[PDB]
C-alpha cells in the first residue's frame, strides 16, 4: 500500500517540478487576459457597484473561469517551486553551515552575532540526525569531531553535533535489534524527523522566492473578492521576462543614487520654501475671489507641499504658478529666486536623474 | 569621466606594482606571484612602516643599510626605491 | 629575522628547510611584527631590509580614516600625478600619515530584539504546523483513506502545501505584529 | 506601386520621401541610434503602457471625483468613470503632459484623499515623465557610443 | 569623443616615443629610461 502511494506521490512531485516553468508562463498569460477583460469594466449607479459591460455576454463567465484558473495555477507554481528549487536552497544552506562548522568553527570557537537570522536558525540543524540530507558530504560530523575534538572535547562536540555517545560502540560490539514494517503508521511517525523538517520549513519561509510566490498566491486569492487585485500580477513581468530586466536594470543599477538625489531635491526645495515663507508670502494667492484668499504659503507645511508638488511638477519652476513680481520692492530678488529654482531644480537636479539612468546603460 | 578615473586606478594597481612598476605578467610565472610581490616584497605600507621605524630609531643605532637609507632620505634622493628591478629579477637565474 | 633572512636568501637548502619547521611557532608569532621591504643598496644591487612593525603602528594604519586617506592618495597619484614625482609624493604622503598615526596613538589612551522576535515567530508558527503531525490520532484519516483513491492522494497532497502556505501567512502576520510592538 | 497610386491622388508621392534613409548613407548613422537599441525602445513603451495602467487602476478605484473636464455643472465630462476611457486619458493627456497626470485633473486641496493624491501625482511624474522618459533618451544616447 | 581624442594623445605620448615608436616597456629597464630617451636622445624639439 505505502510503496505504491508514494510511487504516485513521486509521480506528482516530478510532474510539478518538470512543469514549474511552464505554469509560470501560463500564470502570466492568464493575467493579461483577466486584465484585458477588466478594460471593459464600468461603474454603474447612493448604491454604487462596478458592472462588467458586455455586448456578447461571454466576458462575465470567462472572467470567473479565468479567476479560478489563475488561482489554481498560482498554487501549482508554489507546489512546483517546492518540488524543484527548494532542494537547491536546502543543499546550499547545508553546505555553508557544514563548511562553517568545519573550517571556521562557527559553533565551537565562535558563535552567531545574535543579529544574523540564518546563523541563529542554523543552530537547530546541527543536532539533527538527518543532517546533510541534501549535501553530499556525509562525514562532516566525523570531520568536525576529528578537528575540534581534543581541544574542545570528545563529549562537548558530540553533544553539540548530536551524535551518539556510546551506543555506537556497543553496536559495533554485541547487541540485537528487530526490524520494522513500512505499512506501520507508528514506524512512519517515528521515522519522520521533526527537528530537521522544522529547520527546513524555517529556511523555506525565509527564502525570498518562496515569499514572492506566496504573495502571488495571496493576491490571486484576494482577486476573487475584488477582481482588481489581478492587476497586481502584472508586476510579474519583470521576473518572468528576461529582456525587461536590461531596461529595468538601468534604474536599479544606480538605484541608491536615485534615492539620495530625490532626498537632496527634498532638501533643496525646502531651503526655497524657507525663503518663500520668510520673504515672499504676498505672491502665493491662488484665486481671483478677493473676499477669500487662498494663501498657500501662510503655513510652513502647506508652502512646502506647494513647492514640492506644483513648483516641482511645473515646467519652468515655482514662478509659473505664483503671482507676477513686476512693480514690487522684492522684484529682482524674486526674479533671482525663480530663475535659481528653475536652474537648480528643474534643470540641474532633473538632469542628475537623467544622467544616472544614462550612465547605467554604459 | 569620474568612472574612467576610478577604473584606471584599479586597472593600474591590478596590472602594475606601485613601487617597481613591473607588470603582473612577469610576476605571474609563479602562482599568486603578483600577490606575493605586492603584499610581501613591495608592499607600499611596508615602506611607510620602514620610514616610521627609521625616524623613531636613534641615529646612533642605525645599521649600515639603515644609515644609507637615512642619508638618502635626509638629502631627498629616491634612488633607494626599486624602479624596474626587484629581488626575483636580480637573482632570477639563482632563484629559479 | 635572522631565520627569515637565511630562508629567503637560501631558498633551495634542505638542512635549513628541515630546521625552519622547528621554529614555526616563533616564526608565526612575529609574522605580524616582521617588516620586509626592498631597496637598491650601496652595492648597486637590490637588497631586502628587515625591520620591526609595532602593534600600535598596524592598528593605526588599519583605521578607516587612514585607509580612506590611502585610497585618496592612490587615486591622486594615478590620475593627476606623473612618474618623476611619484616617489616624492609617496614620501610626502607617508610623512603626513605617520604624523597623523602618531597623534592618533597618543590621543587614543586608556536589531537584536528585531531578530529575536522573528526567530520566535518562526518557532511558534512552525510548532503550530508540526502539532498536527505530532498528533498520532491521524489513524482516522488513515482509515478513511484506506479505500485508496488517486483523487484523495491529490487532495491530501494539495492540502499539505495549503497548510504550509497558511503557516507562512501566519508567520508573516506574527512578524508584522512584533514589528508594530517593537517600533514603539 | 505608390508611384502609380500617385497619379490618382498626388499625395502618395509624399510616401517616396521615406526613401531618404535608403538613398542617403549619412542619414543612416543618425537613424542607427534609434534602430540599434530598437528592441529596447519597444519594450520600454510596453513597460510604460503597463505602468500607466497600474496608475489608471488606482485612479479608477480611488480617484474618480477628480476627473471632470468641464465647467458646465449640469453635464459632467467624467473621463475615469470607465476603465478604457480612463486608460486612454492616462495614456494620452497624462503622458503628454509636462508634469504628469496632475496638471490636467482637479486640484486635490481640502480633500480626505489629498496626501494620497499628492503622492499619486508626484510618483506619476517621477516614474513616467522623468524616469521612463529618461530610459528612452539613454537608449538613444548609449547607441551613439 | 573629444575627451577620448585628448586621452589617446596623452596615452600614446606616455607609452611610445614620437620619433622611433618604441614603447616605454623597453626603455624602462633602467630607472627613468623613457624620460631620458624622450628628453635627451629622441627629443622632438631637438630635431627641430
Ligand atoms: N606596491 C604595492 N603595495 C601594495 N599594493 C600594491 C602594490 N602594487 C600593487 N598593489 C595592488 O594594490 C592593491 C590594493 O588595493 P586597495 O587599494 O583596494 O586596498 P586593499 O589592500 O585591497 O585593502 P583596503 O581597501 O581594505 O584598504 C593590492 O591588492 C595589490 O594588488
Ligand atoms: N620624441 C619625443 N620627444 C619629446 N617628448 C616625447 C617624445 N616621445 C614621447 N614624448 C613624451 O611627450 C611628453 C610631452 O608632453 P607635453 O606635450 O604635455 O609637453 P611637456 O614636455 O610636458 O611640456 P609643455 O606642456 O609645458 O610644453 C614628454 O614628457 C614625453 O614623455
Ligand atoms: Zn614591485
Ligand atoms: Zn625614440
Amino acid at each position: 500500500f505505502w510503496k505504491k502511494i508514494i510511487a504516485y506521490q513521486q509521480k506528482l512531485l516530478n510532474y510539478f517540478a518538470r512543469n514549474f516553468y511552464n505554469m509560470r508562463m501560463l500564470a502570466l498569460f492568464v493575467a493579461f487576459a483577466i486584465n484585458f477583460i477588466l478594460l471593459f469594466y464600468k461603474v454603474s449607479t447612493i448604491a454604487v457597484h462596478y458592472v462588467l459591460e458586455e455586448s456578447s455576454g461571454y466576458m462575465e463567465p470567462t472572467l470567473r473561469i479565468l479567476a479560478i484558473l489563475h488561482t489554481v495555477i498560482s498554487f501549482f507554481c508554489i507546489i512546483g517551486y517546492y518540488c524543484l528549487k527548494v532542494p537547491l536552497v536546502i543543499f546550499k544552506r547545508e553546505k555553508e553551515v557544514a563548511r562553517k562548522l568545519e573550517f571556521d568553527g562557527l559553533y565551537i570557537t565562535e558563535q552567531p552575532s545574535e543579529d544574523d537570522i540564518k546563523g541563529q536558525w542554523d543552530r537547530l540543524v546541527i543536532n539533527t540526525q538527518s543532517f546533510p540530507n541534501n549535501y553530499w558530504d556525509k562525514f562532516v560530523k566525523r570531520k568536525v569531531m576529528d578537528k575540534y575534538g581534543e581541544f574542545y572535547g570528545r563529549d562537548r562536540i558530540s553533544e553539540l553535533l548530536g551524535m551518539d555517545k556510546a551506543a555506537l560502540d556497543f553496536s559495533d560490539a554485541r547487541e540485537k535489534k528487530k526490524p520494522k514494517k513500512d505499512s506501520s503508521l507508528s514506524a512512519v511517525l517515528n521515522s519522520i524527523d521533526v527537528k530537521y523538517q522544522m529547520w527546513k520549513l524555517g529556511v523555506v519561509f525565509t527564502d525570498n522566492s518562496f515569499l514572492y510566490l506566496a504573495w502571488y498566491m495571496t493576491m490571486s486569492v484576494l482577486g476573487h473578492y475584488n477582481n482588481f487585485f489581478f492587476a497586481a500580477h502584472l508586476l510579474d513581468i519583470a521576473m518572468g521576462f528576461k529582456t525587461l530586466r536590461t531596461i529595468l536594470s538601468s534604474v536599479t543599477h544606480n538605484g541608491k543614487q536615485l534615492v539620495l538625489t530625490v532626498g537632496l531635491l527634498a532638501v533643496v526645495v525646502y531651503l526655497y520654501t524657507v525663503v518663500a515663507f520668510n520673504f515672499f508670502r504676498k505672491f502665493y494667492n491662488k484665486s481671483e475671489d478677493g473676499d477669500t484668499p487662498d494663501m498657500k504659503c501662510d503655513d510652513m507645511l502647506t508652502c512646502y507641499m506647494f513647492h514640492m508638488y506644483v513648483g516641482v511638477r511645473a515646467g519652468g519652476g515655482i514662478g509659473d504658478e505664483i503671482e507676477d513680481p513686476a512693480g514690487d520692492e522684492y522684484e529682482i530678488y524674486r526674479i533671482i529666486f525663480d530663475i535659481t529654482f528653475f536652474f537648480f531644480v528643474i534643470v540641474i537636479l532633473l538632469a542628475i536623474i537623467q544622467g544616472l539612468i544614462i550612465d547605467a546603460f554604459g | 569621466e569620474l568612472r574612467d578615473q576610478q577604473e584606471q586606478v584599479k586597472e593600474d594597481m591590478e596590472t602594475k606594482c606601485f613601487i617597481c612598476g613591473i607588470g603582473n605578467d612577469y610576476f605571474d610565472t609563479v602562482p599568486h606571484g603578483f600577490e606575493t610581490h605586492t603584499l610581501q616584497e613591495h608592499n607600499l605600507a611596508n615602506y611607510l612602516f620602514f620610514l616610521m621605524y627609521l625616524i623613531n630609531k636613534d641615529e646612533t643605532e642605525h645599521t649600515g643599510q639603515e644609515s644609507y637609507v637615512w642619508k638618502m632620505y635626509q638629502e631627498r634622493c629616491w634612488e633607494f626605491f626599486p624602479a624596474g628591478d626587484c629581488f626575483r629579477k636580480q637573482y632570477e637565474d639563482q632563484l629559479n | 629575522v635572522l631565520l627569515t633572512n637565511l630562508s629567503e636568501h637560501m631558498p633551495n637548502d634542505t638542512r635549513l628547510q628541515t630546521f625552519l619547521e622547528l621554529a614555526e611557532s616563533v616564526l608565526n608569532y612575529f609574522q605580524p611584527f616582521l617588516g620586509r621591504i626592498e631597496i637598491m643598496g650601496s652595492a648597486k644591487r637590490i637588497e631586502r631590509v628587515y625591520f620591526e612593525i609595532s602593534e600600535s603602528s598596524r592598528t593605526q594604519w588599519e583605521k578607516p580614516q587612514v585607509k580612506e586617506s590611502k585610497r585618496q592618495f592612490i587615486f591622486d597619484v594615478v590620475n593627476e600625478g606623473g612618474e618623476k614625482e611619484k616617489m616624492e609624493l609617496f614620501v610626502n604622503f607617508c610623512e603626513d600619515t605617520i604624523f597623523e598615526m602618531q597623534l592618533a596613538a597618543q590621543i587614543s589612551e586608556s536589531s537584536i530584539l528585531t531578530v529575536r522576535s522573528a526567530l520566535f515567530a518562526l518557532r511558534y508558527n512552525i510548532l503550530t504546523l508540526m502539532r498536527m503531525l505530532s498528533l498520532k490520532s491521524l489513524k482516522k484519516q488513515m482509515k478513511k483513506v484506506k479505500k485508496m483513491t488517486v483523487k484523495d492522494m491529490v487532495t491530501a497532497f494539495f492540502s499539505s502545501y495549503w497548510s504550509i502556505f497558511m503557516t507562512l501567512l501566519h508567520f508573516v502576520a506574527s512578524v508584522f505584529r512584533g514589528f508594530f510592538r517593537i517600533i514603539c
